[PDB]
């Protein structure tokens, strides 16, 4: 399937990815296309912050989904 | 019983318990010349509890080069007699008293022993008694550009404190079961391997809270080891640790036993063979004087320096010394025999005087044993230095004219300088001058500008001044002072009592700067030594700037087209903790007090500002309805302190005191714990009140409480000074005041269009017509922490120490709080003098008008651990402007007042440079983006015409140049870098 | 600090910030008026919110003083304006320019933190009630964001 | 090659060099070691204030030498 990370700057960037695919995958395709390293991703969905180790279908991410990426600030 | 009101800046340094040791303590100092003058100053600045003076010896004139408390009527008058007078002023804790004779049994009444000017064989009688006896023993020298300390204090010298610093404390994250202790992220401990720690407030491992000390073995950064805890449990989470500091006990070697023997203190790595020298050049002084009855070499004598020189050689050989003596060394050290020099003397005797107070206290580490010191890369090479220049005058500046000559004394008579500041360094170096003789010549001046009181604290150590002239200008004062202590300064000095920024520009202008010879910084804080740093550079003045904080100093010198200036470099900056943390998160008493002084001024400052500026200003209310970041607080301030709680006694007051009580350390807690509860856990299933967080508890008002009470006290005390009311003192009045108090009921909210607007207008309203209150206004409270009696300091402690019981931190006391909250900096007579002498070794270096930059010396220096170090000054950076070679600090562009056209085509010729930005100040006058219509309006303007439209203020008669910053483009399109630009009104 | 000024400015215009737009107000160097567009996929969609810079006489060795002039309900700003943020406080270097502040702000509105919240009770709206958090959001930018 | 830092508060640094290290490779593992950014440091070796762009080697740092770790006060 397909789905959609867009960026701090208004970016939209589409990805051909399933359901199975783990959130490791997604992360170094981002690193692939942007550059990013993924230590400094911080990928958001629906309010929920996405955790290595997990896959898409775990946090339902279905046909054509949206995705945060956004970095990594804590204070 | 320490006096606080004067000991206020030293106890931050020393301590209570040192200074009750000191105030037990007996000096005696053998020597009554500039070195022993310095010394038996400062020890009687410190507090000691009293200074026995022995200086048998009439009184000369060459004696008034470095002595300042010696007069040109005192000629033939034992020099101890004399002194005793002025010294007895200093201080009036400290008795000072003379002895017409010494026996050996008399020195066992003293704690320490300090000797000057004595030969070596009295100095061994003396030290093999003091050294059997126990007693410390300091042996003091100065020969022209050397100086040389000794210290034994005993066999079994106990040393509490080696370094002066706090002990480390951290919050632990975890300890595993092998000891390895890790910190909170991103956080350091600090700590060294061979420390001891003592933990608290550990969970799972109860058996490292008792409190004993355990080794620590670093292993990293943020982590360290401490052992084996395998018995005392699995795993501990949290706590905090604190280190442990153990005495250590220091060996001396008698006088006798480290002749033969020395230990050496390297003031300098740069020369590391140069002590060993000294060692066999002092001793063959001694000799020399011995076998001359007591005449040492006279200046510039090559007869002299050969005698000398074979004495150095006999020495070298009885004591078996497998050294090659530098000759040239050595026989400068013999020209220069009869030298005294009041920047060497104040070196020194801020040295030794150091060194007494850690010999009476047991703090900090001495020195072990001997210093030897040197700035011979002062000695002048502009002039002619010999034999007939550097033969006495029958002067008080004799001693000076032994190690520079009469053509130097002619260059330092003709010196204009520019003193900014008047503190303890604005004293030291006014001192240093007028001994220097600096400024006594026709074409001589000083002037010196300080905008500040004299304080009671101050007295402790600027000696310059006296309790008689609290509440005076301290420019004033130091001026007379000097002129009495140099009759011919008389009509050379020129005190301002203005503040050096930029709205003095009027004052020292042009005129005032293009006259100087070079400035001299005596400040404390960073904005005005970059001010004065940039005016300097801009003049092309030489500086001289120099720091102190506690036992640490340093001294840099700033030289105009060969050293960098001093905003060249970066310094740490001040530590900010973040507003969440403080507002709602607090760990830490730092954290509490910062609350506390935001508090102070919310309650007692904003409100009162408000309601002052309401009832002045005719449209306030609507400037201030779309200008302030919430017009709804500042409406109901104004109503509140105006109308809704205004008091009409003293019982009002008490209650609206324990009114913010419950609102500050009641109420806010409560809602606080019903928006996070205790058992409330983070989104990632950890719970919320753990680690830097400490989960609060809601405090009950109970009026035996001290704490309470103060903060009940302080705040009716703050709010009757704010209204005018008459307030009191008795606790029987608050007894029965509060006794009838009915709290109202309060339940935490959980919260749950235009008509906003309305309620504002109605609310305004509501208010007082201004016309209605005429001539009535609200004294706001401005804070002032040296003040015992207008409860501010008792306020923010009182509510700092509520706060911390809020949150169960650990409260201080009002001498924390007041060091705290005061931005308090520590301060000693001592280091003062340290650097006023570095200072002043430098400006003779610049008198001269050394063009090396080797020949500089940037000094640096920490007193509570015996370190001195040096290095040469920066070169300022160099770059390529068109081809040629600039200056990027010193080099500037000189542009008559043309157009921008005119300036941006000229920039084109000339330069090859293409224009994109032009400011000036604070405004942008041009840029290569902005509008076609603009920039055509603004082209053919003049700069002054354009500066003068763009910040719509005329240029004032007194300004005779613009200072200009342009960035420019090359040809191919990169950007280079250029000097400013200086427009000639 | 005028030259690093102009240099951040001058950087800006080249390329655009795109969701940003910072410039000086009138002639000063020293006071910008920032603008901040709301993430189109967040409670804050289609609001423009005003941001006050102030660059002290030290900069870029002290951080700039940001705050927001639209109201916002966010957990981490409160009703002064003031952010939240770590490199504007003590985490502050010489090496940062005005667009990566705008890039911080922009993920910060893009998602609070609620685990250290400067607004306790918009952080507990947010942890318990989060659908009445949405809403509250929507109301303020359309009362504040918008117009 | 190991060389020591000594602090103006009194605190010792062991440091892993090799001739060849420039300066800012110095600075930066003083900054690791004590968080001290590189642009704040403050190095003395020998009478030299120690410069970024250069080597070890130009100061003839050797082993077992010595620096001070210094900065400026702002009291007086
Ligand atoms: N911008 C300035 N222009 C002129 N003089 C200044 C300026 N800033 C500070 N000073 C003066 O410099 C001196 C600083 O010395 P010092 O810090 O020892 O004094 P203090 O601030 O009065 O005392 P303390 O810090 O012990 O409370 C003071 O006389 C202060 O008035
Ligand atoms: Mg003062
Ligand atoms: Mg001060």
């Amino acid at each position: 399937m397909q789905i959609f990370v867009k960026t701090l700057t208004g970016k939209t960037i589409t990805l051909e990815v399933e359901s199975s695919d783990t959130i490791d995958n997604v992360k170094s395709k981002i690193q692939d296309k942007e550059g990013i390293p993924p230590d400094q991703q911080r990928l958001i969905f629906a309010g929920k912050q996405l955790e290595d180790g997990r896959t898409l279908s775990d946090y339902n991410i279905q046909k054509e989904s949206t995705l945060h990426l956004v970095l990594r600030l804590r204070g | 019983t320490i006096d606080e009101g004067l000991y206020s800046r030293q106890l931050y340094v020393l301590g209570h318990e040192a200074m009750k040791q000191m105030s037990q303590s007996n000096v005696l100092i053998i020597g009554c010349k500039g070195l022993g003058v310095e010394i038996a100053k400062n020890v009687c600045l410190a507090g000691v509890k009293s200074v026995t003076l022995y200086d048998p010896q009439p009184t000369r004139i060459e004696d008034l080069s470095s002595q300042y408390f010696l007069t040109e009527d005192d000629i033939g008058v034992p020099r101890a007699k004399v002194t005793v007078s002025k010294l007895a002023e200093l201080n009036q804790y400290v008795p000072v008293s003379v002895v017409d004779e010494l026996s050996t049994e008399y020195l066992k009444n003293f704690k320490c022993v300090v000797v000057t000017e004595t030969s070596l064989t009295k100095q061994l009688e003396i030290n093999d008694f003091t050294h059997k006896n126990h007693i410390a023993y300091i042996a003091a020298d100065s020969r022209g550009l050397f100086g040389s300390i000794f210290c034994d204090f005993g066999e079994n010298f106990i040393c509490t404190d080696t370094d002066g610093n706090e002990p480390l404390t951290g919050m632990i994250a975890s300890i595993t079961d092998d000891g390895v202790v890790t910190m909170l992220e991103e956080t350091r401990h600090g700590l060294e391997n061979g420390d001891f720690v003592k933990f608290t407030e550990v969970k799972g491992m109860p058996g490292l809270n008792d409190g004993t000390p355990r080794k620590v073995e670093v292993k990293g950064p943020y982590t360290f080891s401490i052992g084996s805890v395998k018995d005392l449990g699995s795993a501990g989470y949290n706590g905090v640790f604190t280190q442990v500091k153990v005495p250590t006990k220091i060996s001396f070697k008698s006088l006798r036993e480290s002749l033969k023997d020395p230990e050496y203190v390297y003031p300098d790595f740069g020369k590391m063979m140069r002590p060993p020298q000294y060692h066999i050049a002092f001793q063959a002084l001694s000799a020399f004087a011995d076998a001359h009855e007591g005449s040492l070499p006279r200046p510039r004598n090559d007869i002299d320096a050969a005698e000398f020189f074979e004495f150095c050689k006999k020495i070298a050989s009885t004591l078996q010394f497998d050294v090659e003596l530098d000759e040239k060394l050595i026989k400068e050290i013999s020209y220069q025999a009869r030298g005294d020099l009041v920047a060497m003397s104040a070196f020194l005797g801020g040295a030794v005087a150091q060194e007494v107070l850690k010999a009476t206290t047991s703090k900090f580490y001495p020195l072990k044993q001997y210093f030897y010191f040197d700035s011979l890369e002062s000695l002048p090479s502009s002039v002619t230095i010999s034999e007939e220049t550097c033969k006495p005058r029958g002067c008080r500046y004799d001693g000076q004219i032994a190690v520079f000559g009469s053509e130097f004394q002619e260059k330092i008579a003709s010196l204009s300088t520019f003193l900014v500041g008047a503190g303890a360094i604005g004293c030291e170096m006014l001192k240093n001058w007028a001994m220097m003789g600096v400024a006594t010549g026709e074409s001589g001046h000083i002037s010196v500008t300080d905008m500040d009181s004299i304080e009671k604290s101050n007295l402790n150590r600027q000696f310059l001044f006296r309790p008689r002239d609290v509440g005076k200008l301290k420019s004033e004062c130091a001026s007379t002072a000097v002129s009495i202590m140099n009759p011919s300064l008389t009509g050379k000095i020129t005190s301002y009592q203005e503040r050096v920024g930029p709205e003095s520009e009027g004052i020292f202008g042009d005129e005032f700067f293009e006259k100087l010879s070079l400035v001299t910084n005596a400040l404390d804080n960073v904005e005005a030594r970059m001010y004065v740093d940039r005016r300097c550079v801009f003049f092309e003045k030489p500086l001289l700037e120099s720091g102190t904080l506690g036992t640490k100093g340093n001294t840099q010198v700033v030289v105009p087209h060969l050293t960098e200036s001093y905003g060249s470099s970066q310094d740490p900056p001040e530590k900010s903790f973040p507003i969440c943390t403080l507002k709602n998160f607090p760990n830490r008493i730092e954290h509490t007090i910062a609350w506390a002084r935001d508090l102070f001024e919310g309650l007692f400052k904003q409100p009162i500002d408000n309601v002052n500026m309401y009832l002045s200003s005719p449209n306030f209310l609507e400037t201030s309805l779309k200008t302030s970041s919430n017009p709804r607080e500042v409406l109901e301030n104004i109503r509140d302190y105006l109308v809704t709680e205004k008091p009409l006694s003293f019982e009002e007051c008490i209650m609206w005191a324990r009114l913010q009580f419950d609102k500050f350390f009641n109420n806010n807690i409560q809602q606080l714990l019903f928006n996070f509860p205790k058992d409330s856990v983070t989104s990632t299933g950890q719970p919320f009140w753990s680690g830097p967080k400490r989960a609060p508890t809601p405090l009950s008002f109970d009026i035996h409480n001290r704490e309470h009470f103060d903060f009940i006290v302080a705040a009716a005390s703050l709010y009757a000074f704010n209204y005018g009311l008459k307030s009191e003192t008795d606790p029987a009045i608050y007894e029965r005041v509060l006794a009838g108090y009915n709290p109202p009921p309060f339940a935490p909210k959980s919260g749950i269009a235009n008509k906003d607007k309305q309620e504002l207008k109605s609310i305004a309203d509501s208010l007082p017509p201004p016309s209605s209150l005429v001539g009535f206004r609200l004294t706001p409270a401005e804070f002032e922490k040296d003040d015992d009696s207008n409860h501010h300091i008792d306020f923010i402690t009182a509510a700092s120490n509520l706060r911390a019981m809020n949150y169960d931190i650990t409260p201080a006391d009002r001498f924390k709080t007041k060091f705290v909250a005061g931005k308090i900096v520590p301060a000693m007579c001592t280091s003062t003098a340290v650097v006023s002498g570095l200072v002043c070794l430098e400006l003779v270096k610049l008198v001269d008008g050394k063009k090396k930059i080797e020949e500089y010396k940037n000094g640096f220096f920490n007193l509570a651990i015996g370190l001195f170090t040096f290095s040469d000054p920066i070169a300022s950076p160099k770059m390529k402007v068109n081809g040629k070679e600039i200056d990027k600090i010193w080099d500037r562009y000189n542009l008559p007042d043309c157009t921008l056209q005119e300036l941006i085509d000229y920039f084109q010729k000339e330069e090859g440079l293409e224009v994109t930005m032009l400011s000036s100040g604070v405004s942008l006058l041009y840029a290569n983006f902005q509008p076609p219509k603009k920039l055509a309006e603004r082209l053919p303007l003049k700069i002054s015409e354009l500066v003068e439209q763009i910040t719509k203020k005329k240029l004032e008669p007194f300004r005779k140049h613009l200072v200009l910053e342009i960035c420019c483009d090359d040809a191919n399109g990169e950007d280079v870098e250029v000097p400013f630009i200086c427009i000639k009104l | 600090a005028l030259k690093r000024i102009n240099r951040e400015l001058a950087d800006l215009g080249k390329d655009p910030p795109s969701s940003s737009s910072a410039g000086p107000v009138g002639d000063d160097l020293f006071h910008w008026q920032a603008t901040i567009m709301g993430p189109a996929d967040s409670p804050y969609a289609g609001g423009v919110f005003f941001l006050s810079i102030h660059f002290p006489t030290d900069y870029p060795f002290k951080p700039p003083k940001v705050n927001f002039t639209t109201r916002i309900y966010h957990p981490n700003i409160n009703s002064n304006g003031s952010i939240c943020l770590d490199i504007l406080r003590d985490q502050w270097s010489p090496a940062l320019t005005i667009s990566k502040v705008l890039l911080s702000i922009s993920s910060l509105l893009t998602d609070p933190n609620p685990d250290d919240p400067l607004v306790p009770e918009i952080a507990h709206v947010y942890k318990t009630d989060r659908s009445r958090y949405e809403l509250s959001a929507r109301e303020w930018t359309r009362k504040y964001a918008i117009g």
